[PDB]
């Protein structure tokens, strides 16, 4: 019945999975770069700036 | 070699261009120097060199 009885293990699972989700979001990030895909950067930008 | 003066930007380390692709490609990690000076005194003609 209660939804918080197994809170600790559910929190552990959420933390791990959402850390991986944060990683894959960092994959779709910029950090000042133009785009999030290296192939796009290579296609649009010259190698000296790519 | 002898080139155009304004083409120095095309011979930059790792630069890409028509001459940089089909005439002389400098490496992306060129460790050296380039010295350019005008040669109109000797390498230029009134009729067109």
């Amino acid at each position: 019945s209660t939804p918080s009885a197994l809170g600790k293990l559910q929190d552990v699972v959420n933390h791990n999975a959402q850390a991986l989700n944060t990683l894959v979001k960092q994959l779709s990030s910029k950090f000042g770069a133009i785009s999030s895909v290296l192939n796009d950067i290579l296609s649009r930008l010259d190698p000296p700036e790519a | 070699f002898v080139i155009r003066g304004n083409e120095v930007s095309q011979i930059a380390p790792g630069q890409t261009g028509n001459i940089a692709d089909y005439n002389y490609k400098l490496p992306d990690d060129f460790t050296g120097c380039v010295i350019a000076w005008n040669s109109n005194k000797l390498d230029s003609t009134v009729g067109g060199n």
